[PDB]
């Protein structure tokens, strides 16, 4: 029981820490595509001020 | 029985904290890109109009 | 430790729902769903029962730690919710979704829990509102924020099952300072005392991690590395760094410095952590770290960083200043520049500098110093001072600083006695 059991919950840790050194570097790279949503929202919003002051 | 259980909650433990850390040190350069692109798009876009 | 050893009990702890249920202390609501959430048998199916009952599971939660008496009935409640956030951290959504749905914020609804008559719950408590707290996109404020750090700091202060306990307070910890916010509601707290005191207090490496690690997060933000300083935490750090060689006490002392000194935009306070990590002699004890075997480019890299950083410093110490921190530190001995005659001989004159200060420090030593060999080198430091700088007599004779050495010719110690009599010489004798 209890070698095979703590084997088990470090293959979990294991496990667990190399998800770790994935998770922020695919929220990395959404902060680029992120970058655009934000991007043209506020470019509609801009051109509505202008269209709006014409 | 609780010691094994103990060492199993130890041994993720031991990855939880590695976790965190990297989870931590990781988390201001994903703030930081968004952050970099926004502003500098929101500058130039800003100056057109 | 603690946690996870009454954790291993506490999943045992099976409940007869029916009869809460029978005795009116829950209702049908709350013993349907927490009976569901039982016989689903895995994250997965607990998934599922958060996908169809996912407001009805927060009511569940929050009502069953509220109306039962039982402490460990709460525990066994809290288990359930602190595993079930252990397998997705995302899960954090739906209590504020039921807060929000119930108008209000989700806080009062955890805050009463640390008043709970059982450490085990008021600890579990703890855990749930550190990862509500650092988890969620609504955030902790005001009078809860400080209450809940009031609870961790009364927590540090119980100084082994105190300590053992307080690992679970410094993840809790930790957990909250992952939020930038409350790193300067801490601060105002003034809690960084009791992570020194504990690092002080000499504890085991799990602490020296989860403790340093807090100092780790504190340091993420500039406003807080100017302010930080004031509690005195380099040697804490410096000390673990040569007394704990351990791969995960080594990377956070070395995340937890780089934070100080390349956060520190102000470069006052950025040549303040390079010196300070120099006057406990870091760099020596780096380059110790640098010939070990690490596996880990996160030592590495910040190894060869901070060896670059206090590699300026160095410079700035290694001056005849380590006389000059000496004085400032008030760690007056027989020293090599003490002893020296070179120092003396092309500096002497600077013991004016910074409006004496030099010469203040040597006075008030001279003056209050319960220590022979401080009163002795200090009366030797007047001796090649005036030896080497011949108005530095007329100097110490405007001070009166005089008075102390000729006073010290009848001090209890020969050491003195003689220094006294041969600056006495070297003062009144060409």
């Amino acid at each position: 029981q209890g070698i095979q059991q703590l084997l088990q919950a470090e293959k979990r840790a294991a496990e667990k820490v190399s998800e770790a050194r994935k998770r922020k570097n695919r929220r990395l790279k959404q902060a680029k595509e992120e970058a655009q949503a934000e991007i043209e929202q506020y470019r509609l919003q801009r051109e509505k001020e202008f269209k709006a002051k014409e | 029985q609780k010691q094994i259980k103990h060492m199993m909650a130890f041994i993720e433990q031991e990855a939880n904290e590695k976790a965190e850390e990297i989870d931590a040190k990781a988390e201001e350069e994903f703030n930081i890109e968004k952050g970099r692109l926004v502003q500098t798009q929101r500058l130039k876009i800003m100056e057109y109009y | 430790n603690i946690i996870a050893a009454k954790a291993a009990e506490v999943r045992a702890n099976k409940v007869n729902w029916q009869s809460y249920l029978q005795g009116q202390m829950i209702s049908a609501e709350d013993c349907e769903f927490i009976q569901r959430f039982e016989m689903k048998r895995c994250s997965e199916e607990k998934q599922e029962m958060l996908q169809t009952e996912g407001s009805q599971c927060a009511k569940t939660f929050i009502n069953l730690m509220t109306h039962i008496s039982k402490e460990q009935t709460v525990q066994y409640i809290l288990t359930m919710v602190d595993d079930m956030l252990q397998e997705n951290h995302q899960r954090v959504s739906i209590f504020f979704d039921y807060a929000k749905r119930s108008k209000s914020t989700a806080w009062p609804y955890f805050l009463p829990m640390l008043n709970r008559q059982d450490p085990f719950t008021v600890h579990m408590a703890a855990r749930i509102i550190a990862k509500l707290a650092a988890w969620g996109k609504e955030l902790m404020e005001g009078s809860d924020l400080n209450y809940y750090f009031n609870w961790i700091k009364t927590q540090l202060s119980s100084q082994s099952d105190s300590s053992q306990y307080v690992q679970c307070v410094a993840g809790c910890l930790q957990l909250m300072l992952r939020v930038n916010e409350y790193r300067f509601a801490w601060v105002e707290a003034d809690g960084v005392n009791c992570i020194m005191g504990v690092l002080s207090n000499k504890c085991g490496f799990q602490l020296q991690y989860q403790m340093i690690f807090s100092i780790w997060l504190l340091a993420f933000s500039p406003q807080m590395c100017e302010h930080l300083r004031r509690y005195n935490i380099i040697p804490v750090l410096s000390d673990i760094l040569q007394e704990s060689v351990k791969e995960k006490v080594t990377r956070i002392i070395l995340a937890a410095f780089r934070n100080f000194l390349e956060k520190s935009t102000e470069r006052e306070t950025r040549q303040e952590y390079a010196l300070a990590m120099i006057q406990c002699k870091v760099l020596k004890q780096l380059e110790n770290l640098e010939q070990q075997k690490y596996d880990d480019e996160d030592i590495s890299e910040d190894i060869k960083f901070l060896l670059e950083k206090l590699g300026e410093s160095v410079q700035d110490l290694s001056s005849f200043d380590e006389y000059s921190s000496e004085l400032k530190s008030g760690r007056l001995e027989w020293s090599p520049v003490h002893k020296s005659e070179k120092f003396w001989r092309e500096n002497a004159v600077r013991l004016n500098e910074k409006n004496y200060e030099l010469l203040k420090i040597l006075t008030k030593l001279l003056e209050v110093s319960d220590d022979p060999q401080v009163l002795a080198v200090a009366a030797h430091d007047v001796g090649e001072y005036v030896r080497h700088y011949p108005r530095g007599k007329r100097v110490i004779e405007q001070l009166g600083g005089k008075q102390l050495v000729m006073n010290h010719m009848h001090h209890e110690d020969q050491q003195v006695r003689y220094n006294a009599l041969l600056a006495v010489q070297k003062l009144m004798v060409h």
